[PDB]
């Protein structure tokens, strides 16, 4: 509460013990003094009737205006509801830390002096963008990533959890992370897991949502997305499917390509530009990283680049177990037979296999899923391959 | 009948009392105050009668 800034070594040290012991001693003195003085005289009546004078000063029918500009000398230009603007005086009982252009102020009825400020709604974009606890699951579900989980933790979680490690070495944490891999490997899953396991305001936006239909709205959306990310203390901004907005940036293009490029430039500036970015961490996922902009994924912009490979032999078993955990199975399931094939199977493919097997068991009315059911579901899932056989091979 | 006549005789000066604005309540707050939108005017932070 506006307490002294220790600014001692800032690492556990005897100097930091001494500065802290001193604060405790002074606080003990103040507490004893206030307690004894309250016992001697309550002063509750004195504290009251000052509020009565304040209420007298601010009449009964307080009007709601809109602060427009502070002349910085306890004066302001405030706009009434009709639209008129008045040059009034900011009285002394109004908490001036709340005043900012556009705030909803309370104005005196006769003299229009600023006599208070009203709280404002809490959804610029926060309710739309924030994900709350990720409905999917905690870190338990993710299977076989391990090293990628460790990298993500070292990027986003560790700075908030143990910052002393960074402050000791004097290095600032890595700026951002980009998750790249073939479609269906777990980028969004890991992002959601860290979102639900973290203590910071987590925001998610899909790149297709930044392709607005009106000029300048994509840039405005990115500007406001990063605007309500410093307003919410520590935050993590996860721009899923960046490939939609970021691209090689070929100059010779016409149409909405120019607007997409301008949106990308605004995002670039937000990631690293003239101003300091405060305390905000950026995660990005992209099935296709080779088509991105070198300026967009340059080191100072995105430090860490995590690769998500297709599950090979045992990660596959782990996902199968995880997705069949809450599902009764007959004692004839050859999950090893299912996974043994080198079919480039993805985790999303495994999830679809499990869901379809359960669905067809339900269709047949059975009470347990069978190995033949799993095999037929897998065959149906792998039926969605397409392409040409001889071509390319 | 007498009460009717008396009411109709005091009604002439009862009808010159000012009307009352009709507003839409946004949310109660504070000690006893309320936030009200008096259309077409702006909002107000008004008190509440003791009743
Ligand atoms: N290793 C894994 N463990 C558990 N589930 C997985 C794993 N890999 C993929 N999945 C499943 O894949 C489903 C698809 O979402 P996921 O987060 O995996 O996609 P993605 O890798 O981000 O894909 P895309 O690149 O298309 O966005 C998730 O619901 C999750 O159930
Ligand atoms: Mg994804």
């Amino acid at each position: 509460a506006s307490k002294l800034p220790l600014v001692t070594p800032h690492t556990q040290c005897r100097l930091k013990l001494l500065k802290l012991e001193r604060i405790k001693d002074y606080l003990l003195m103040e507490e004893e003094f206030i307690r004894n003085q309250e016992q001697m005289k309550p002063l509750e009546e004195k504290q009251e009737e000052e509020r009565s004078k304040v209420d007298d000063l601010r009449g009964t029918p307080m009007s709601v205006g809109t602060l427009e500009e502070i002349i910085d000398d306890n004066h302001a230009i405030v706009s009434t509801s009709v639209g008129s603007e008045h040059y009034v005086s900011i009285l002394s009982f109004v908490d001036k830390d709340l005043l900012e252009p556009g705030c909803s102020v309370l104005l005196n009825h006769k003299v229009h002096a600023v006599i208070g400020v009203l709280m404002d709604d809490t959804d610029p974009l926060v309710t739309v963008m924030k994900v709350e606890k990720a409905p999917q699951e905690t870190y338990a579900d993710i299977g076989g990533l391990d090293n990628q989980i460790q990298e993500i933790k070292e990027s986003v979680e560790l700075p908030l959890t143990h910052p002393e490690y960074y402050e000791e070495m004097g290095i600032k944490p890595p700026k951002g992370v980009i998750l790249y891999g073939p479609p269906g490997t777990g980028k969004t899953l890991l992002a959601k897991a860290v979102a639900n396991q973290t203590s910071a305001t987590f925001l998610r936006v899909v790149g297709s949502e930044l392709i607005q239909k009106y000029l300048g709205d994509g840039p405005k959306l990115v500007r406001e997305l990063f605007r309500v990310a410093e307003e919410h203390a520590p935050s993590i901004v996860f721009i899923d499917e960046i490939d939609a907005i970021g691209t090689k940036r070929y100059d010779s293009n016409s149409g909405g390509e120019r607007e997409i490029q301008r949106t990308m430039l605004e995002l670039l500036n937000q990631l690293d530009g003239f101003d300091s970015r405060g305390d905000v961490k950026v995660i990005m996922a992209t099935n296709r990283i080779e088509t991105l902009d070198p300026a967009l994924i340059r080191p100072g912009r995105i430090d860490r680049k995590i690769e998500f490979p297709l599950p090979d032999e045992k990660t596959k078993k782990r996902i199968f177990q995880i997705h069949t955990s809450r599902m009764t199975l007959a004692d004839d399931v050859t999950l090893d037979d299912l996974i043994m094939a080198k079919d480039d199977l993805s985790g999303a493919d495994i999830k679809a296999i499990c869901t379809e097997a359960g669905l067809m068991a339900l269709r047949e009315r059975r009470m347990k899923v069978t190995n033949e059911d799993f095999k037929k579901s897998k065959e149906n899932v792998l039926y969605k391959k397409q392409e040409g056989t001889p071509e390319g091979l | 009948l007498n009460a009717k006549v008396r009411l109709l005789r005091e009604e002439l000066q009862l009808l010159q009392e000012q009307g009352s604005y009709v507003g839409e309540v946004v949310r109660a707050m504070d000690k006893k105050k309320v936030l009200v939108k008096v259309h077409p005017e702006g909002k107000f932070v008004v008190d509440v009668d003791k009743n």
